[PDB]
């Protein structure tokens, strides 16, 4: 009930705003306030009743709320602004508190890169044990979101499919693992197996096959 | 000037129950624009308001979660407790408390403006077990081939990937760990060497699993086919 962007983009030095959407109910009437959270890190609190700033907290953020929206402001933007940025307001139809989803910032800068993608058979090893896990290795890729589709043979395979969120790499790169699990039946059931990486558009998959040779 | 901290168990099972433990300094509970507040995050998802507790006993407890939920307080010992019944594996999550103040006799000004590290509870119905470890290899007409070691169905975190005993570094990947549907952890650890030296180097990875007192070797052998 409280809606953010998922994502939000903007360049070192720029003015960049995240929007929190709410109703009557929430925003409209209720006090809001943003937090930030830098990856793998603890939120802080940015801004409280709407409009104020906790002392410590930088005068680069700014808070503001018209009608049912609220927005929170970034100005100089800087790399280490990259964090998730929540709203929250009590809402008095719920009768509860109301965090928004969260907006990703990425503040621009590397350039676009393609990922890497590996993918790896069953062992025999574990076919003996009767069953068969493909793994699919994605690398290197920037910016971190990528979408992954399995196929067996010309088909789309939904079942049995798990695949991590992306990460971050010393080489400030992305990775994401996704693995297809089978039984060794199902494995030797099908001539194809392809992992197909999706990034920005374009695509990169591989195929392996029970043949092996 | 003020710090919280979660005490808890760092895995539960599915049905029991969780009860977590906040500690906090720097602050009274018995201050009348304080309250302690229970936040959890899964992985990559949302923050969610658990349950408040305030310095005059009024709670506020998600409605979603009201009736699973329970919070009390011992201001003297300066702990907030929070327990939360029927645990279910989507509670998986990081578990952070807080300091909530808010303005006397004013309308839900509320904010979080101090906030503990948070505890990563897992939920899973999962007993220590060690990974089992496959060796994984492709095909090598290129420059360089991959060879990796697929982890398999451990718990609970962490596990540690060397290669060749550590004399190996250049070039090895070990990327974090999917926690599957079952409740157990794989991850993958690869790594990308020269392909003309397949037949002269022996590639071996080292898995230690120190929860289970799990030590494994795997030689990856290169799978050939005739010409
Ligand atoms: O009621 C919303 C209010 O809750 C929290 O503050 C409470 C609130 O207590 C009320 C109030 O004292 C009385 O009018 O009825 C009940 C017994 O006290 C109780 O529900 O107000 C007082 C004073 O502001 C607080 O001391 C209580 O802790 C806060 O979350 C407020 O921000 C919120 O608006
Ligand atoms: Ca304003
Ligand atoms: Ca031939």
């Amino acid at each position: 009930v409280l809606t953010q962007p998922p994502s939000v983009s903007g360049a070192p030095g720029q003015r960049v705003t995240i929007s929190c959407a709410g109703t009557k109910s929430n925003i409209g009437d209720c006090s809001v306030s943003w937090y930030q959270q830098l990856p793998g890190a603890t939120p802080r609190l940015l801004i409280y009743q709407n409009n104020n700033r906790p002392s410590g907290v930088s005068d680069r953020f700014s808070g503001s709320k018209s009608g049912t929206s609220a927005s929170l402001a970034i100005t100089g933007l800087q790399t280490e602004d990259e964090a998730d940025y929540f709203c929250l307001s009590y809402d008095t139809s719920f009768s509860g508190w109301r965090f928004g989803g969260g907006t990703r910032l990425t503040v621009l800068g590397q350039p676009k890169a393609s990922p890497t993608v590996t993918l790896f058979p069953p062992s025999s090893e574990e076919l003996q044990a009767n069953k068969a896990t493909l793994v699919c290795l994605i690398s290197d890729f920037y910016p971190g979101v990528v979408k992954v589709a399995w196929k067996a043979d010309g088909s789309a395979v939904n079942a049995g499919v798990e695949t991590t969120t992306p990460s971050k790499q010393s080489n400030n790169k992305y990775a994401a693992s996704s693995y297809l699990s089978l039984t060794s039946d199902q494995w030797k059931s099908h001539k194809s197996y392809s992992c197909q990486v999706t990034h920005e558009g374009s695509t990169v998959e591989k195929t392996v096959a029970p043949a092996e040779c | 000037q003020v710090t919280l901290k979660e005490f808890g168990p760092a895995l539960v099972k599915p049905t029991q129950p969780l009860t977590l433990t906040c500690s906090f300094s720097g602050f009274s509970l018995r201050s009348s624009d304080t309250a302690v507040v229970w936040i959890r995050q899964p992985p990559g998802k949302a923050l969610e308001w658990l349950a408040a507790i305030y310095w005059d006993d009024v709670e506020h407890i998600n409605p979603s979660l009201k009736s699973r939920l329970s919070i009390s307080k011992d201001s003297p010992n300066s702990l907030v407790v929070l327990t939360m019944a029927n645990m279910d594996p989507v509670d998986t999550a990081t578990y952070y408390c807080g300091r909530v103040r808010f303005v006397s006799g004013g309308y839900y000004t509320d904010r979080i403006d101090s906030w503990g590290p948070g505890l990563l509870v897992t939920v899973s119905s999962a007993s220590t077990k060690g990974p089992s470890v496959f060796p994984l290899a492709p095909s090598t007409s290129e420059s360089t081939a991959a060879l990796g070691c697929l982890v398999k169905d451990y718990f609970p975190e962490p596990v540690t990937v060397s290669w060749n005993s550590g004399s190996l570094t250049s070039g090895v990947h070990t990327f974090p760990a999917v926690l599957q549907s079952s409740g157990l952890y794989s991850l993958s650890s690869v790594v990308t060497v020269p392909s003309s030296s397949l037949g002269t180097q022996t590639y071996v990875c080292n898995v230690n699993h120190k929860p289970s007192n799990t030590k494994v070797d795997k030689r990856v052998e290169i799978k050939t086919c005739g010409g």
